[PDB]
């Protein structure tokens, strides 16, 4: 579905969560 | 073509002075980026 039913099913059922990932500043360069 | 001969030794084949830095430089920069690539800062296409 939409990605406000799709992102709730990753969260209770998949265990996603949106952790924070620490880039060093030559791999946060590339992902902006 | 006789009296002068020519012939074909070992040493004749004369591999120009700068292939021993050209060839390590060239290895150094692709020891990085596969360094670099498993640290996610470029991907697969780039090193490609």
């Amino acid at each position: 579905e939409t990605e406000e039913e799709a992102r709730k099913r990753n969260w209770v059922e998949r265990g996603w969560a949106p952790w924070e990932e620490i880039l060093s500043p030559e791999a946060d360069f590339a992902r902006k | 073509a006789t009296a002068t001969s020519i012939s074909l030794g070992i040493d004749d084949l004369l591999t120009i002075p700068s292939k021993g830095w050209l060839v390590q430089d060239a290895e150094q920069q692709s020891l990085i980026l596969e360094k670099h690539h498993h640290y996610g800062n470029v991907h697969a296409v780039e090193k490609l």
